[PDB]
RNA sequence: GAGG
DNA sequence: CGATCCTC
């Protein structure tokens, strides 16, 4: 109530530009506020550049709740979502 | 601005040595773009220049009066009589290298006007400051330290970009933002908040 | 509208804009004083502490500094006053409102904002002088002009807010516009003009220049290309050194009028692995064209590579041209003694045709075709002969102009001006119009009190026989002013009317967006389209491509 | 070089901008548009100088 | 008029056709006239197309019209944008204008309608008819100073 | 508003030439072109400097205080 | 100044247009761009 | 208002040196020298003389932005020839040329009568 | 390696098609009645007149950054007067056995037709043009 | 023939001939089965919609009808061999490029197309010159154009200035 | 001697016309540049206005004061105030001039550069004397006065270079031309019918052999021989504008050579 | 003496006007091609002549050099701008206590003038300088 | 009131 | 009942 199962998920397996922008935002904001970093910073200091590395190496522990117009939703982990662009 | 409806700003200033130079060693006080000519079709600008070049050389005033028999040819004769190419073109050298330019420059005097409204009278910037009495919004005007307008048109551009949070921030953290107490029953701002 | 849909905002700046051939496409030149006024609230982490403490110590008046330090219990410390202003022992969690520094994302806008391209995220670059500087190839999306225009700057105050600008609003991300499924930026002005002059078959450069041109390319591999000429003098062509600015893996093909793989007139365009084979580079190659270098590079290499391309092209072209020069004089509007004599006779024959049709009209021998007045038909005819004469006189002019003619050069590169311009400046201005019709009888039965009653002659009703070079007569002068006025009036009308149209469209479509089911929908959840665009495809990722089965003969389809 | 033609009201220079109007006592007939019952109308805006 | 038509060889050819151009409209009557091609009859009055041929034909004619004004100018706008506007006017069942008479009277949220025109009187009938505001609209979240379901906020971020 | 010292474009001093110029026109009864050349103002940037100078200081001096 | 002291105003069929009858009476060129365009005249 | 002091064109700042040698990445035996508080008077003059050097593979210079009084000079040389020495010889050659000019102009001026 | 093509051509026409220092040359083999040539020559460095007899050669010899001549002891494969370098961009087969090659020498174009070109003219980024007498 | 479609197939081909250094003198290593089924299987992978149901399947089918026309016209057996002269290596790469570039070409949920359309029409409308027309020489070719016409259209004007019927 | 060669065509107190042969265009230009911008001069750089009852503004006047040419002969024996160890200025780094003027007559009282008066101790250096070249010995009309009009000010003249302010320019226009026949084809002449008939030839053509039509373009030829004319504003004599121009350039090349030495340690 | 007379648009309706005194009425019976195209007298039934056609203009436009060689909108724009220009507005400026005054340090009389400027006192109270202008693609700034 |  | 953006 409401939801959709892990099986039968019609929404794009590809992460949106808006999904990427918000995910990089939330993470960059956490990093900038002394939250722990899930990757080896190779001389990196910029919170956003760090969030980008964490994205590239798929260690961002977030879930995009995708809503459909009926009110139902599909949960997609950052790790499962394909990041082409 | 020139006397031909051709307003323009200083892009940069170069000292004499960087400026392109003539064989007599004359240097422009100003450099206007060739592209400012075709579309505008302000041919009189080109004529004014030619005439003014002849005027300064001959120590006579130029007749720029309208309905007359003063021809571009007529002027071009008088300029050649002075040992300059008849159409205002001049061999110029690059100020950096001293190398001749492959292109000859249309040079000579032209009346220009210093117009009011100068950068320093226009520059504004506000990172928080005075707030309007009623709206609790940034004030209006540079000479009051007012906030620049992020109108509905700008609001539109941000929706198009899908920048939901930037839009929330421009309209809350910057400018406005307020905390009100609501009743879960009536839903009105009635709640007489005795904070602390 | 003025307090909720829009409002006056903090973290905003404004000033006169100026062009910068030395700035990057995605940069913006911000005056040092402005940089010193606008701030970012940065939280102190061990990742920045060292830089932050330094900036706090630089203070509000030395540039890479700050004003205000915010600690736990949210109390602000004013770095311009405060006794402890030069003391400040920073802590993690504290906020430092630092000055706006190089490479910060900033919203940069030109009003009116009729486009998502009118608002764009720029890379800050702190500079001397009081103007906002911008790359010339960013002029068009903003509809900017350096005649005295002013532009707006907004500063993100949140980490996610600066992420939105850099990841959605960024200038290179806007290069390929979904408005017309084609680029919205391109090589303009001196660069567009010079790039033609540079790419001519005749254009050659030697070591000295070549080396400087090469070094001017930031990306530069460091390898001197082998000169196209290795005879008594090594000599590189313009095509050669410009292909340095073109990345590898870039392929471009065109074919213009006479283009035949041996391109006799140096027309068309062929670029292989990012090296120009033949074809002079102009607006069709390097402008904001549908199948141009820019549409290609963005799609092929990427937006940030394409954004670097504008700079690299600019840097070589602007350099070569600075050393070549380029002007425009009164001599560029002059046409041959023989040519003028011929324009004159072209106009006299239009005057005879107009006289004869008149003489015929007056004899009651002129018979209008179905649907129109005998007068309406006469008028339609006269106007035609006169319009024909202007085109014919102007074509006579355009043909006389040498390849060395500076206006012809600007038209050829496509950097400025059209045929009409050449025609009106060199040969004949033409017929004036007020409300579609030619100059009317404002005085009883005459256009001016210098004419006699009932005069339908070219001269009498607004036909400017003279070129702006030759000069216009008083009568011609007035009629041109009458036509001119009407144009200024509707210019004022268009701007007011179209602005209102734009607002209405915006209000009506506001809440329409593609949902997680590819369904185009409003706030009510109502369906407008089942697949956006009838194909659920994004406009920026779309180009006019030939369907090879629809055309040609059945025999040609078979083969 | 001052040309005059202006006033000084509270030490402030005031120009009276020449105001345009149609002259009075002028007889003018107007063809009236499709819906109206009155085909043509003849007006005069009679005044006293 | 000049026309592109498939020849017997397969390829397209210029075959110029005689076409009649009119001052005035009566689609209903003219299309039933003998000697014409009632399959091809057209009018710039798209409202008449909507009335005689139906909503869908009206929609098509509406696009053709919007399209022709952009193309007249030399300007080109991608299909989908004009398609979207045309569909918007269309989905109602008939023709809804890009005016306060058209879209502003729609079943949409009270706060999002008052942002355009008739500001007060829209909010007045909102109180009178006792309207409930969805608050899923752009302008409504703009008013409320909240993150709207626009691009970035069109989904939630969870742990 | 007095002879500018030095030609803007080139730098050639022009401040010492104004009075000599007026005398050449008045006393010597010469034309502007020969007068400008007599003062050694060869380049047109220098000629325009003096030829187009309007001497408003004379008007300003006419004021009583 | 001279110009301001030779200015015309027209409050409220084709007022903005440079009429033929204006010849020698009102300047054909001199009008403001937009809003009061063709309503503000110069003798 | 936002204008630098005109002395900033010829006067070195605090923590600012004239030459700044930097080893080039893109090519072997190449170096990149940043000349602080200098322009086309020196950039062009040195580059042109550096090209007269037969052991010089590359020599170019640029003024990245006109606001700032600085130029970058790129030098590539034959294996065994260090660029700093090419710039050393470049400079001396110039100084020698100038001293000869100085002398010749001085010898000429002394013959002239006016 | 070495040479890939070497022949003597006879200049029919010389054309400065809206150019000052460039000319398109039309020539044909003195030996082969089918062998064609249409090339762009720099008439400022090497001027060409009507009915001139020129020796055309395509090689690939005497890749990395270009080092200035430095003739100190430098020996290049030329007893020639005019030398160019370009890239191959098309290999048009003009029916039955006839083949045409396309070379752009920095935008100065070349088209050489005949038959025996075969296993000598590759799609190579190479090709040095050498012309003598 | 010329229509706005995603994935510039021509470029992908020219890219393949450079990357794989294709020689128009060596016979290809492909088959009819490789080319024919190859293109066919590519079509089943150009996803826009994903619902395993009939409505969505047909919705999907229709969405790509036109692109597949272009794809089939371009990747036909005769053309892939006599024109492009592709190898199996270069061919499979082109298949993977189309698939990926197609998926890159798709619209993103969240794209505020309402404002996008409004602005995409509204802006070029501001750029409109000559309230009249260019058919101004002929007095019978006079039809409401530009900004007044656009106003007529949007307001859904009951009494348009130039009602005109075109009879075939 | 060896390298560059000079031939003085004409010479005067304020003008040299010479041919600079056996040179690099980089050198000739860099020399042209350094003569315009970098030879040190002495010009008024500070004005303290005690009294001004003139029609002219404080700064208007102070601006023109900086433009008055002052003797700069013995300039290298005066320090830049920035290097002087004094607090502000002194006789080791600056010259102090005085301007006192009063409208005594009913007739307009003129104020000239002759009226500036050195108050400073020159320590026997030829420096600070206003440059006077007019026949009447007045030189430069600073100002004009009425009857009650007065002007009392003090000038601190300092060492500087044109690169900081044009007032410090010892020279005016520098004529510069190489290859008057365009044998080098360094320019492409714009024409209508005949470039030759349309473009006036330089006086410099007399000094060179004409191209000769029946000769192919000399591709290898380089620009060496430069027809120059250096004009002095007055502060420094003409010979000195070129000699100091050479010496300054020569000096700034030596500073690079010395910079290489300094960074060659640790 | 009745050599000149005052006309208003109403009376203008009843009169025929020659544009030039000579060039509109000597007689009839080779030309300068550079010179513009001027029609014919044709009508000779004249009652008046134009004092000077340039008088159709007013103060602002009277400042333009050769507007008869310019596009019509450019003359309108220039007319708007000359009112944004700087220069000696009055000789007494030193004595007025006015809000905002902008005075050019060294105003110059333009090298190219119109006969009407003589009456507009332009060369006595100028608004600009005769700058040596080059039309060129230089640094491209 | 002035600026695009 | 509407009628382009900016600040003075
Ligand atoms: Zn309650
Ligand atoms: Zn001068
Ligand atoms: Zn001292």
């Amino acid at each position: 109530e409401k939801a959709i199962p892990k099986d039968q998920r019609a929404t794009t397996p590809y992460m949106t530009k808006y999904e990427r922008a918000r995910i990089l935002g939330t993470r960059a904001l956490q990093i900038s506020m002394n939250a722990p970093v899930f990757v080896d910073l190779e001389g990196e200091t910029d919170p956003l550049r760090i969030a980008m590395k964490e994205l590239a190496e798929k260690k961002i522990p977030l879930v995009i709740r995708r809503y459909l117009p009926d009110g139902s939703f599909e949960d997609w982990s950052v790790e499962e979502l394909i990041v082409d662009l | 601005a020139s006397r031909h409806g051709q307003k323009g700003t200083i892009g940069i200033t170069y000292r004499r040595e960087d400026m392109p130079f003539t064989a007599e060693g004359i240097v422009p006080d100003l450099i206007i773009n060739p592209h400012a000519i075709p579309s505008r079709m302000t041919v009189a600008h080109l004529i004014e220049c030619l005439l003014s070049k002849v005027a300064a050389l001959s120590g006579n005033e130029g007749d720029a009066s309208p309905f007359t028999d003063i021809t571009v040819e007529g002027i071009s004769k008088l300029l050649r009589e002075h040992g300059y190419q008849s159409r205002g073109f001049e061999v110029m050298y690059n100020g950096h290298t001293g190398k001749k330019l492959m292109a000859q420059i249309f040079f000579g005097p032209t009346y220009y006007q210093r117009l009011r409204h100068m950068v320093d009278d226009k520059i504004h910037a506000r990172a928080r400051g005075p707030m309007q009495v009623l709206t609790r919004q940034p004030v209006e005007g540079r000479s009051r330290d007012g906030g620049l307008r992020f109108g509905e048109m700008e609001r539109d551009c941000m929706i198009a970009h899908g920048a939901a949070s930037f839009l929330k921030e421009r309209l809350m953290e910057a400018s406005d933002a307020f905390r009100v107490h609501i009743c879960g029953i009536c839903g009105l701002m009635t709640v007489i908040a005795k904070l602390n | 509208r003025g307090n909720l849909m829009g409002k006056r905002v903090d973290f905003s700046a404004r000033t006169v804009i100026s062009g910068d051939p030395n700035l990057e496409l995605d940069q913006v030149g911000v005056p040092k004083s402005i940089a010193k006024t606008l701030t970012y609230p940065e939280v102190v982490t061990p990742y920045n502490i060292d830089r932050l403490t330094q900036l706090v110590r630089n203070g509000p008046n030395e540039h890479p500094g700050a004003k205000y330090v915010i600690r736990d219990s949210g109390d602000r410390i004013d770095l311009r006053y405060s006794k402890r202003a030069g003391d400040i022992q920073l802590q993690y969690g504290w906020k430092v409102e630092r000055h706006i520094m190089d490479n910060d994302p900033v919203l940069f806008n030109r009003q009116p904002s009729l486009h998502k391209m009118s608002m764009m995220a720029h890379r800050v670059k702190v500079i001397p002088y009081s103007t906002f500087r911008l790359n010339l190839s960013v002029t068009s999306p903003y509809n900017a002009d350096f005649d005295g225009d002013e532009m707006n700057l907004h500063v993100p105050q949140s980490e996610e807010t600066r992420a939105e600008l850099s990841q959605l609003c960024a200038v290179p991300l806007q290069i390929v516009s979904p408005q017309s499924n084609k680029p919205c930026m391109g090589i303009v002005q001196d660069t567009l003009c010079g790039i033609r002059k540079l790419t001519l078959r005749d254009t050659f450069i030697e070591l000295d220049q070549v080396l400087n041109m090469l070094y001017w390319v930031p990306d530069w591999d460091g390898v001197i290309p082998t000169p196209a000429i290795i005879k008594p003098k090594p000599l590189w062509s313009g095509k050669q050194i410009l292909s340095v600015a073109i990345p590898n893996g870039i392929h471009l093909q065109r074919f213009d009028e006479g283009t035949t793989l041996l391109s006799p007139k140096d027309n068309g365009m062929l670029i292989i692995d990012g090296q120009i084979i033949f074809g002079v580079v102009e607006k069709k190659t390097v402008g904001s064209s549908n199948g141009g270098l820019i549409h290609v590079v963005t799609r092929e290499k990427g937006p940030q590579v394409c954004a670097k391309l504008f700079g690299n092209i600019q840097k070589v072209v602007n350099f070569w041209l600075l050393h070549n020069g380029f002007s425009t004089g009164i001599g560029d509007t002059i046409a041959d003694g023989p040519t003028m004599r011929e324009i004159t006779e072209t106009i006299a024959e239009a005057k005879k045709k107009v006289l004869d049709v008149t003489k015929e009209a007056q004899a009651n021998l002129l018979t209008a075709k179905h649907g129109m007045t005998l007068r309406e038909s006469f008028e339609d005819n006269v106007v035609r002969f006169l319009n024909e004469a202007r085109d014919k006189a102007g074509r006579l002019a355009e043909v006389n102009l040498k390849d060395l003619n500076n206006v012809k050069q600007m038209v050829m590169a496509g950097s400025k001006g059209s045929f009409i311009n050449i025609a009106q400046m060199s040969a004949c201005v033409g017929q004036q119009s007020v409300e579609g019709k030619r100059i009317a009888f404002g005085f009883v039965d005459r256009t001016l009190p210098h004419f006699s009653k009932d005069d339908y002659s070219p001269e009498s009703k607004g036909f400017v026989e003279n070129s702006y070079l030759r000069g216009l007569t008083p009568q011609e002068f007035f009629f041109h002013a009458m036509g001119g006025r009407e144009g200024l009036i509707d210019t004022a009308v268009k701007t007011a009317e179209t602005g209102y149209i734009q607002r209405r469209l915006v209000k009506a479509l506001e809440d329409i967006m593609v949902h997680y089911d590819n369904t185009t929908r409003n706030s009510l959840g109502n369906v407008i389209q089942f697949i956006y665009g009838e194909d659920g495809m994004d406009a920026a990722h779309i180009e006019k491509q030939s369907l090879d089965t629809i055309g040609g003969s059945d025999a040609a389809f078979e083969k | 070089f001052d040309m005059g033609g202006y006033f000084i009201i509270n030490g402030s220079e005031k120009v009276l901008i020449a105001q345009e109007r149609s002259a009075g006592n002028i007889v003018q007939v107007f063809k009236k548009a499709a819906p109206s019952p009155i085909s043509h109308v003849a007006e005069i805006r009679s005044a006293l100088e | 008029y000049d026309r592109k038509v498939p020849s017997p060889t397969g390829e397209y050819v210029k075959e110029p056709e005689w076409v009649l151009e009119t001052d005035g409209v009566n689609l209903s009557e003219v299309m039933t006239v003998p000697g014409i091609d009632p399959t091809r009859i057209y009018t710039n009055s798209f409202i008449d197309i909507m009335e005689v041929l139906g909503i869908e034909a009206g929609r098509a004619a509406l696009y053709k019209e919007v399209y022709n004004v952009i193309a007249s100018d030399g300007s080109y706008v991608n299909y989908r944008h004009m398609a979207l506007l045309v569909d918007v006017m269309t989905t109602q069942g008939g023709l809804t204008s890009v005016t306060r008479h058209g879209f502003n009277r729609s079943n949409t949220g009270a706060l999002m309608r008052c942002s355009f025109e008739e500001t007060v009187e829209i909010l007045f009938e909102a109180g009178a008819s006792a309207e409930l505001d969805d608050c899923r609209g752009v302008s409504e979240n703009v008013i409320l100073g909240q993150m709207a379901p626009i691009g970035t906020g069109a989904f939630d971020v969870m742990i | 508003m007095i002879v500018p010292v030095r030609c803007f474009s080139c730098g050639k001093v022009v401040g010492d030439k104004w009075e000599s110029y007026l005398n050449l026109l008045q006393e010597d009864e010469l034309d502007e072109g020969t007068a400008l050349s007599r003062l050694g103002l060869k380049r047109y940037c220098c000629r325009r400097m003096i030829l187009t100078h309007v001497d408003l200081i004379e008007k300003f001096l006419r004021y009583n205080p | 100044t001279l110009s301001h002291l030779r200015r015309t105003n027209t409050p409220i069929a084709k007022p903005r247009q440079l009429h033929n009858t204006h010849w020698g009476l009102v300047c054909p060129a001199e009008t403001p761009e937009g809003q009061a365009c063709g309503l503000v005249k110069n003798l | 208002m936002n204008a630098p002091d005109r002395f900033e064109l010829f006067l070195l700042g605090e923590g600012e040196s004239k030459l700044k040698i930097d080893p080039d990445t893109k090519a072997p035996n190449a170096v990149v020298i940043t000349f602080e508080k200098e322009d086309h008077t020196l950039g062009n003059l040195i580059r042109a003389e550096l090209l007269n050097d037969r052991k010089v593979l590359f020599a170019a210079y640029k003024v990245e932005h006109p606001f700032f009084a600085r130029f970058k000079l790129r030098i590539q040389t034959t294996e065994g020839y260090d660029p700093k020495d090419a710039l050393k010889n470049a400079c001396n050659s110039i100084i020698n040329k100038l001293g000869a000019l100085k002398t010749n102009f001085e010898t000429e001026w002394n013959l002239q009568t006016l | 390696s070495n040479t890939l093509f070497d022949d003597i051509f006879q200049v029919s026409e010389v054309d400065p098609g809206r150019y000052n220092k460039v000319c398109r040359i039309e020539a044909a083999s003195t030996t082969q009645d089918q062998c064609k040539l249409t090339l762009d020559i720099n008439v400022e460095l090497f001027p060409v007149a009507a009915q001139d007899s020129l020796t055309v050669t395509i090689a690939s010899s005497l890749t990395r950054s270009w080092r200035p001549p430095q003739a100190g002891d430098r020996s290049l494969a030329d007893d020639y007067d005019y030398v160019m370098y370009g890239t191959a961009y098309k290999f048009e087969e003009v029916s039955k056995d006839l083949i045409a090659v396309y070379y752009s020498f920095g935008g100065l174009l070349m088209r050489l037709e005949g038959n025996y070109r075969n296993l000598n003219n590759l799609k190579q980024e190479n090709a040095y043009l050498l012309i003598r007498r | 023939a010329n229509w706005p479609l995603p994935v510039n197939i021509r470029r992908i081909i020219q890219n393949a001939q450079q990357t794989f250094h294709i020689d128009h003198t060596k016979p290809s290593d492909l088959t009819i089965k490789d080319i024919v089924l190859g293109v066919k299987d590519l079509q089943e992978n150009l996803l826009v919609l994903r619902g395993k149901n009939e409505i969505i399947q047909n919705a999907q089918r229709d969405a790509v009808t036109l692109f597949c026309c272009l794809l089939r016209s371009r990747l036909a057996t005769r053309r892939v061999l006599q024109e492009y002269r592709l190898t199996k290596q270069a061919f499979d790469w082109v298949l993977s490029n189309i698939e990926a570039q197609f998926l890159r070409s798709v619209v993103h949920p969240g794209e505020m197309v309402g404002v996008l359309a409004a602005q995409s029409i509204g802006e070029p409308a501001t750029q409109m010159t000559l309230n009249t027309f260019h058919f101004a020489g002929v007095a019978s070719k006079k039809v409401t154009s530009g900004v007044p016409r656009l106003k007529e259209i949007l307001n859904v004007a009951k009494n348009m200035k130039t009602p005109s019927l075109t009879v075939y | 001697e060896e390298g560059p060669q000079v031939k003085i065509r004409e010479a005067s107190k304020d003008n040299v016309d010479f041919i600079l042969s056996n040179v690099d265009l980089a050198m000739a230009n860099s020399l042209r540049r350094v003569m315009i911008a970098e030879i040190p001069t002495l010009a008024i750089d500070s004005v303290e206005v005690e009294t001004n009852t003139t029609v002219l503004a404080d700064e208007f006047i102070a601006h023109r004061l900086g433009l008055i040419p002052l003797q700069s002969m013995d300039i290298e024996q005066l320090e830049y105030s920035r290097d002087c160890f004094c607090e502000d200025h002194c006789d080791k780094c600056s010259v102090v001039l005085t301007l006192q003027a009063f409208g005594e007559s009913e007739s307009t009282t003129n104020v000239y550069s002759k009226d500036l008066v050195i108050v400073s101790n020159l320590m026997g250096r030829n420096i600070g004397h206003p440059i006077i070249q007019d026949k009447e010995g007045n030189g430069v009309l600073i100002c004009k006065l009425r009857k009650g009009q007065e002007l009392k000010l003090t000038c601190v003249a300092k060492k500087g270079i044109a690169k900081e302010h044009a007032k410090w320019g010892p020279a005016a226009a520098i004529e510069f031309e190489y290859d008057p026949w365009n044998k080098l084809k360094h320019t492409d002449y714009w024409y209508e019918q005949d470039s030759a008939k349309e473009w006036p030839q330089s006086k410099n053509c007399e000094y060179e052999d004409p191209p000769n039509e029946g000769d192919p373009f000399d591709y290898k030829a380089q620009a060496d021989t430069f027809y120059m004319n250096v004009e002095s504003v007055g502060s420094i004599p003409v010979d000195q504008v070129v000699v100091r121009g050479i010496d300054t350039l020569q000096k700034k090349v030596a500073s690079i050579l010395l910079a290489l030495t300094q960074m060659d340690q640790d | 003496e009745g050599l000149v007379e005052y006309i208003d648009a109403e009376e203008e309706e009843s009169i025929l006007i020659a544009m030039q005194p000579e060039d509109l009425e000597p007689a009839e019976a080779d030309v300068d091609p550079a010179k513009r195209i001027r029609v014919s007298h044709h009508a000779t039934t004249f009652t008046h002549c134009e004092i000077h056609p340039s008088m159709i203009l007013g103060v602002a436009a009277s400042i333009i050099p050769f507007p008869d060689h310019n596009q019509s909108p450019r003359n309108t724009y220039q007319s708007a701008m000359g009112k944004q220009a700087m220069g000696v507005f009055l000789t007494n400026y030193n004595v007025r206590m006015d809000t905002m005054a902008n005075i050019l340090y060294y105003p110059q009389k333009p090298l190219g003038t119109t006969r009407a400027m003589e009456y507009l006192k332009f060369r006595e109270l100028p608004a600009g300088q005769n700058a040596i202008v080059a039309i060129a693609c230089y640094s491209g700034y």
